[PDB]
């Protein structure tokens, strides 16, 4: 079928079995697991189990994901922890990817990975950044991304989309100023969910 | 069997004596799993995995036909496989990761979309 | 090992907001109502949470509508009005709530439009 | 009502902490505004330190304690090794705003907003 | 193109190239720039008959995962070990 | 969105044909020049294992012996229909680095050369216009293409709600988004993965032990784009 | 179709121009205020009525793919004429 | 398939010894880089001649945006606002109301250029072919006022350029 | 005790006795394609939008109309179901108007919405069109009938819920017409009403014509003040200007009507 992405159940196989596998050895910390129909696995966890999940992964024979593709923060309000955590990782060995996922509030610090892998230094300092999320045993946490004094994380899906301040240069003081933002135009918001289902099969029971 | 001028990897020195090294490797790592639970799977899928490697080595003194046995590369990225099971099998034991659930998921948390 | 805190969660000061758009603001908890021009519902399954509507003025050079207010856009989602709920109260914002409109289970018979002595035979079809 | 504790374990050893911060505040100021070239003087800047300190004496969650010492460290640690401006120092205090009136009157008088 | 026959040789020789052959300026070798007028063809889906869109409907085909273990025998590998990569014939050392 | 304009394709032989020798003058000016492997060689030396774990890709892995490239291990559009060769540095430090780019560049040709011959006739969207916009001259007469196009346009199209990582190899090296659908014609969130700022995260390390002039040839080495790093 | 105020100043084809006491006009002070002077409503209106034999004519605007979405045009009452919705061109059934 | 870029022993014999030798103490390899910027000195520059000339486009080309008519001159734009929708950058804006013929028309059309990112999905949205990007591109203003477009400069835009676009229109609609 | 099992895709729903098949799929949440029903107008069953397959019977059943018996089992989802929805769907364009650039209705129609939703995406109808001449009910209501899709909810609305009995069909097959046949203005209180119930933009508001467009207004519920009633409403805005009035509905007040006045 020309327009269709065709379907790998081998892929999904194997990845449901490692998932499985992956339960099985670390029942303490995981959750729930599951592979998506375009065959990515998925690892839910307790965040108490950051550090162990992780570490298994990257040093077990069978697993062997040694690079840390990306780190990053989901911000959901309508959760009580807010905040999902999303690893994304890579073995080479095996040619595979895997997703571990945990979750925190705002006030619940999370353990930093840097000990498993050096590239969450800068990922879990830019989490902080945009979302808040304290990363307890960092090595120099601090705002990666944001101007220096910047109050807030904007990535946070409560933090306006233009901020409360903007800059401008005042001859009077003879240096860049801060202000409350003003806007000639205003963002237009726009409506656009069709008021129409799209898709059947993600129906949520009533 | 002549040695390897180089593993092609920077950083990872070539081994002169490679069987010798698994040899000691995996069978520290089958005494380091002797302290954790007989029914605890890390134990049981680690002493598996490590038990037919080792057979492998012992079968076979050609190292670029071992390296074909095991299909993990270099027999020096084997060696440094091994040892990263070694040290995984030590945390493993602090940790007691075969132990219940430490606490259910909110009970929304993994629901998506909202 | 955990600790035991019974204040009631607040997190207004490491929030970042300005003082003003927090004491000054009332958000509004509501399911949106459906908009009359379509039949379609699938737009009033979720609570959103919108902020009270502040001056827009109109642009000297182009006439175009200028705001002073930063949450003049936000609207937040919630599975539930207790998740709404949940929200605003730990960001200091007064709020109020209006529960969900629900179109009440009608009554419907075809047969109905061709009653031999009521009133709800049918003229036309 | 079980949580995870950042640094402290209760409101007491959250507000050593607090005192601690203080301290490097209160002793920073005078080589700030000889550092940035600020025509504030030293008085103000530790009646600023003092007012940003007060504005949050009312809380009592140690977790909230906690992430407020720990942005006001990041905040000393950006003054102290310059990563600051003078701009950014000079925010704090709102020099080209103008004085927004309080009273019900006066803003009656200007717009809507309370 | 316009230079002359010993300033094209002093250039070939000090570069070491046949420079003349392979030169960095455009000249009549380029495309026209005013072309025929294209007639593009149409896609799988234009028939006027067995085109149902709910045989082609690739969005709807999509599924929610597959939950394999929620909180509420020979070990894996995630996949099968990667084959090694074998040295290039073409030309395996520059 | 379009398809190629007529003759496009031979203006691009035209220019393939020749650029192996720009290369060669390329060449000829670094590769061999003292001073050039003097500024590069032993410069930024990463091992393999430090690479993989700092969140290296692309060239900074290559450059220290790690065989990995994603258009051949995990392959996409048509990848896996083109040949061509990975180049594999043995020093893992900057000259490495900058010899398998120009090697890369040569490969590139090669693909280049190949996707001329094999280019095969057809549409160039999806035949599916809940998706793709119907061409105008269909929207301006077919009742189902107007609104397709009106809805294309304003709504745009909803996607299943998901969460994928999905990665390429960049010219700068592994370059993902992590894309979460909620179900709407919006993104719920789109984090950026910039090969970059992995790289960039590393500059400390590889810059043990050198001089200042040496932070230069470094920062060059890894390739580095602000727009990526910092999104 | 330019039409000039009391003030002088010319008025848009949407009707736009400054009263006397708005200052905004300052903006004009030795520069000049852009207006068109092909006022669309007047030149449609120069547009001949077409003459057709049928009850429903097509309008493309011309063109083919290059006008607009094709759309057709009843003609039957003859107190007025058809006008097409995008173009304005204007049709009348003939006897 | 991979290659080794630089893997290669050097010969050891004293021809070859003797060889990098005399690379070291005469300098042969910078030598032959003066070799190749000397050819570039009597190869003819890249440069053209700016204003006088110019550098080539295709019909394709985003530039400066224009409101078109069709023949009889009415406004082609019917106040869809496909356009307003579609612009990733919210840079237009339109109000409309009916015309005193009843006609479905703009009474503001407006297109500020410095938020414009000249990515032409406006002009692929409309229907009608009232909006396009045109071919002029030398249109730097001393002012930013002069950059906010009202929809009098689009119209006078349209009627300045539509010789050139609707040819090059002519040239790309096959493509769309 | 008087409820009735049935099934919907193979979840039990336990409903009344009278209960359309529509109605039983919207407890579980699922809505049936529809244009002719109106919840709160008389069942028509003319436009075939809301054809659904019931498991082990040979011919789809209009579910706005059919009655649920007890053990059926919907299949809202069936191959069945999806073809007919195509089906219908395909002859509902094949005489529309290419006319959503120029209609108000566009960003908030029905048929846009369901043709993306549940019909195909391209045509095959190579004829030429019907066209309508327009009718004048009045100054508040535009009557562009070409789009018309003779779904009859004006007419029901305006019998059954205004009392007013003008607004019927004239003519049979392809060429009925909806209308009052001699020119006659639909001036009633609630005339204003047949604007939101009318799926299409075939009856627009007249003062409301061209100004906006769905996607940009913004959405304040609010109370009318015309009367003593306390009509539930939603002002459009759009950046800073009221725009329009709409319905909100309350089943104890207003239901989903306001009066013109209010309108
Ligand atoms: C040393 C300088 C030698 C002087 C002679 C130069 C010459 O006439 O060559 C032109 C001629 C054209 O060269 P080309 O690259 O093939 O040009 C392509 C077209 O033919 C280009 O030709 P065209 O097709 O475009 O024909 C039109 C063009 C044709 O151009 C010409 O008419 C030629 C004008 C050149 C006259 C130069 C007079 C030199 C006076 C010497 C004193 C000044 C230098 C100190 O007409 C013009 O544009 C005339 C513009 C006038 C330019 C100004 C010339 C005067 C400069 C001196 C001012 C002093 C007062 O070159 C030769 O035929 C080679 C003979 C010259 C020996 C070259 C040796 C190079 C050095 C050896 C390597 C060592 C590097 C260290
Ligand atoms: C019979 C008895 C006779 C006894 C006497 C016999 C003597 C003849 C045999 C000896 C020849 C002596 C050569 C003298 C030139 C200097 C040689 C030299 O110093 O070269 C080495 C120098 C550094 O070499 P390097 O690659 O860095 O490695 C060495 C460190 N491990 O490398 C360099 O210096 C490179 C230069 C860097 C500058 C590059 C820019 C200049 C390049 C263009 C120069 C053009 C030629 C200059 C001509 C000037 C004419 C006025
Ligand atoms: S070119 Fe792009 S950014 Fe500019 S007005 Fe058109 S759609 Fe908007
Ligand atoms: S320019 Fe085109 S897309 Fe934009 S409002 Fe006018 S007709 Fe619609
Ligand atoms: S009624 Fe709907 S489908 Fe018909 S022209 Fe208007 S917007 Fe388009
Ligand atoms: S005018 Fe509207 S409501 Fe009345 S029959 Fe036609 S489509 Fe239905
Ligand atoms: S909704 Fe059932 S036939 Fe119209
Ligand atoms: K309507
Ligand atoms: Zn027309």
């Amino acid at each position: 079928r020309p327009t269709v992405r065709p379907r790998n159940d081998v892929a999904h196989k194997q990845l449901s079995a490692f998932g499985e596998y992956v339960a099985e050895i670390l029942p303490k910390y995981v959750q729930q697991v599951q592979v998506s129909c375009f065959n990515e696995l998925e690892i839910c966890i307790h965040p108490d189990g950051v550090i162990p999940v992780l570490t298994f992964l990257r040093d077990h024979s069978n697993a062997q994901f040694k690079s840390l593709a990306d780190l990053t923060a989901v911000d959901i309000p309508t959760r009580q922890n807010r905040f999902e955590i999303v690893y994304n990782l890579l073995s080479l060995r095996f040619n595979s990817r895997i997703r571990v996922k945990t979750y925190t509030d705002e006030l619940t610090p999370i353990e930093s990975s840097v000990p498993v892998y050096k590239a969450a230094n800068w990922y879990e300092r830019e989490i902080w950044d945009m979302f808040g999320v304290f990363f307890a045993n960092h090595p120099d946490l601090r705002r990666i991304l944001t101007d220096y004094g910047f109050e807030g994380h904007p990535f946070r899906k409560d933090f306006p989309l233009s901020g409360y301040v903007e800059l401008r240069y005042d001859d009077e003081v003879k240096r860049v100023v801060a202000e409350p933002v003003e806007l000639a135009q205003e963002f237009r918001k726009f409506d656009l969910n069709s008021p129409w289902e799209a898709f059947p099969a993600y129906r949520q029971p009533p | 069997g002549l040695l390897k001028k180089t593993t092609g990897l920077v950083g990872l020195a070539v081994c002169e004596t490679p069987h010798e090294r698994l040899k000691i490797l995996y069978t520290k790592i089958l005494d380091v799993l002797g302290h954790i639970p007989k029914n605890a799977a890390y134990r049981k899928y680690t002493e598996q995995i490590t038990n037919e490697k080792l057979s492998m080595v012992k079968a076979e003194p050609d190292v670029k036909k071992l390296e074909e046995r095991l299909q993990g590369g270099q027999i020096e990225e084997v060696i440094l496989q091994a040892e990263n099971e070694l040290s995984l099998a030590r945390k493993m034991i602090q940790w007691k990761p075969w132990e219940p659930l430490v606490e259910e998921p909110p009970a929304s948390q993994w629901k998506w979309p909202i | 090992q955990l600790i035991t805190v019974d204040e009631k969660l607040d997190i207004t000061t490491i929030t970042g907001v300005p003082e003003e758009h927090i004491k000054t603001r009332k958000a509004r908890i509501f399911v949106p109502a459906r908009n009359n021009m379509q039949s379609g519902v699938n737009n009033t399954k979720k609570w959103k949470m919108e902020f009270d509507t502040r001056e827009r003025w109109e642009n000297p050079l182009m006439g175009w509508a200028s705001t002073a207010d930063p949450l003049s856009n936000l609207v937040l989602t919630f599975s539930t009005k207790e998740d709404a709920v949940a929200f605003a109260e730990k960001n200091g914002w007064s709020y109020d709530v209006e529960e969900r409109k629900v179109p009440k289970p009608k009554s419907k018979s075809y047969g109905a439009n061709f009653s031999w002595n009521k009133r709800t035979r049918v003229s036309t079809k | 009502t079980s949580v995870k504790p950042i640094f402290s374990r209760d409101m007491n050893e959250a507000k050593r902490r607090v005192r601690e911060l203080y301290r490097a505040w209160y002793r920073e100021v005078p080589n700030t505004v000889h550092l940035f070239q600020l025509d504030i003087s030293v008085k103000q800047g530790r009646d600023k330190v003092r007012e940003m300190f007060k504005k949050n004496a009312h809380i009592t969650d140690p977790r909230v304690v906690d992430l407020l010492v720990i942005k006001g460290k990041m905040e000393l640690e950006e003054t102290i090794k310059v990563w600051k401006q003078r701009t950014h120092v000079m925010r704090f205090f709102h020099e080209t705003e103008a004085p927004r009136p309080k009273d019900f009157l006066s803003k009656f008088y200007v717009g809507h907003d309370p | 193109a316009s230079a002359t026959r010993f300033i094209q040789w002093l250039r070939n020789w000090a570069s070491g190239r046949d420079l003349q052959a392979k030169l960095q300026l455009r000249y009549q070798e380029i495309s026209k720039r005013t072309q025929p007028p294209p007639k593009l063809p149409v896609g799988p889906s234009h028939k006027l008959s067995n085109n149902y869109y709910c045989t082609r409907d690739g969005r709807r085909e999509a599924m929610p995962p597959s939950i394999v273990m929620s909180s509420q025998k020979k070990a894996v590998s995630p996949a099968p070990p990667i084959k090694r990569w074998e040295l290039s014939q073409d030309e395996p050392y520059l | 969105h379009q398809d190629l304009p007529l003759g496009l394709m031979d203006d691009i032989y035209e220019f393939s044909k020749n650029f192996s020798l720009r290369i060669d003058e390329l060449e000829e000016m670094l590769t061999n020049n003292r001073i050039w492997r003097n500024r590069t060689v032993d410069i930024g030396i990463v091992t393999a294992e430090d690479a993989l774990n700092y969140g290296f890709s692309g060239v900074m892995l290559r450059g220290s012996g790690i065989q990995w490239d994603l258009r051949k291990t995990q392959p996409y559009d048509v990848y896996d229909q083109v040949e061509f060769d990975v180049p594999i540095g043995s020093r893992g430090d900057c000259y490495d680095r900058y010899l398998c780019r120009v090697e890369e560049m040569r490969q590139s040709i090669r693909i280049i050369s190949q996707c001329l011959n094999k280019m095969p006739p057809g549409e160039i969207k999806v035949d599916d216009a809940k998706v793709s916009p119907p061409k105008r001259a269909e929207m301006k007469t077919s009742m189902e293409s107007l609104i397709h196009h009106f809805k294309l346009y304003t709504e745009g199209y909803q996607v299943p709600p998901g969460a994928t990582y999905t990665a390429i190899e960049a010219p700068k090296g592994e370059f993902g988004v992590y894309l979460v659908s909620d179900g709407s014609s919006r993104p719920y969130r789109c984090k950026i993965k910039a090969p970059g700022f992995a790289h960039l995260a590393g500059l400390d390390k590889m810059s043990k032990g050198h001089m200042l002039a040496d932070v230069v040839a470094i920062i060059g080495t890894q390739d580095i784009v602000f727009g990526e790093v910092d999104r | 179709g330019v039409r000039t105020s009391p003030t002088g100043e010319k008025v848009t084809h949407t009707g736009q121009v400054y009263d006397d006491g708005d200052y905004r006009k300052v903006r004009f002070v030795g520069r000049q205020k852009e207006v068109n002077e092909n006022f669309a409503i007047d030149l449609i209106a120069e547009q001949p009525v077409s003459q057709v034999g049928s009850r429903v004519i097509s309008c493309d605007g011309g063109g083919g793919a290059l006008g607009h979405p094709r759309v057709y045009i009843n003609l039957d009452k003859e107190t007025k004429t058809g006008t097409c919705g995008y173009c304005g061109l204007q049709f009348r059934q003939q006897h | 398939t991979y290659k080794y870029v630089n893997l290669r022993e050097p010969s050891m014999d004293m021809k070859s010894v003797t060889d990098r030798a005399a690379q070291t103490l005469l300098w042969t390899e910078l030598i032959r880089g003066l070799g190749m910027t000397l050819s570039y000195l009597f190869r003819e520059p890249a440069t053209i001649n700016y204003p006088f000339e110019k550098g080539p486009l295709s019909p394709r080309f985003r530039g400066e945006h224009a409101l078109r008519r069709y023949p009889s001159g009415e406004e082609r734009c019917i106040a869809c606002k496909l356009c307003e929708a579609v612009c990733p950058a919210q840079a237009i804006t339109i109000e409309a109301e009916p015309r005193a013929d009843g006609s479905r028309r703009t009474t503001r059309y407006d297109i500020d250029m410095t938020k414009c990112i000249y990515c032409g999905f406006c002009q692929e949205a409309c229907p009608v072919d009232a909006i396009v990007e045109g071919p002029n591109f030398e249109f730097s203003t001393e002012t930013h006022e002069e950059l906010l477009y009202n929809k009098e400069k689009l119209l006078n835009n349209g009627d300045k350029w539509e010789a050139e676009i609707a040819a090059n229109i002519q040239a790309d609609y096959l493509y769309r | 005790s008087n409820l009735i099992e049935v099934f919907v895709d193979g979840q039990s729903v336990m409903v009344e006795p009278g209960t359309t098949v529509l109605q039983a799929c919207e407890k579980v949440g699922m809505q049936i394609p529809r244009f002719c029903y109106h919840e709160r107008l008389s069942v028509a069953g003319n436009c075939r939008m809301c054809l659904v397959e019931i498991e082990k019977a040979p011919k789809v059943v209009a579910a706005c109309a059919m009655p649920v018996m007890k053990g059926w089992n919907i299949l809202t989802n069936s191959e069945k179901t999806k073809k007919a929805r195509e089906g219908v769907m395909e002859f509902l364009l094949a005489n529309h108007p290419l006319d959503c650039p120029i209609c108000d209705q566009g960003g908030e129609c029905d048929l846009q919405d369901q043709s993306m939703m549940f019909g195909s995406d391209r045509s095959r109808f190579l004829e030429g069109k019907r066209a309508v001449e327009d009718k004048n009910i009045g100054p508040l209501v535009k009557t562009i009938m070409t789009r018309c899709i003779q779904c009859t909810r004006c007419i029901r609305f305006a019998s059954e819920i205004a009392g007013v009995d003008d607004l019927g069909t004239t003519g049979r097959g392809n060429d009925m017409q909806v209308g009052t046949y001699i020119e006659k203005m639909f001036m009633s209180e609630l005339s204003g009403n047949i604007i939101d119930i009318c799926p299409v933009g075939a009856l627009t508001s007249k003062p409301y014509a061209f100004t906006a467009r769905p996607w940009e207004t913004r959405k304040t519920e609010s109370i009318d003040v015309m009367d003593a009633v306390g009509s539930n409403i939603v002002v459009s805005t759009r950046t800073g200007e009221v725009m329009r009035i709409l319905p909100r509905m309350h089943e104890d007040i207003n239901e989903e009507w306001i009066s013109d006045k209010t309108r």
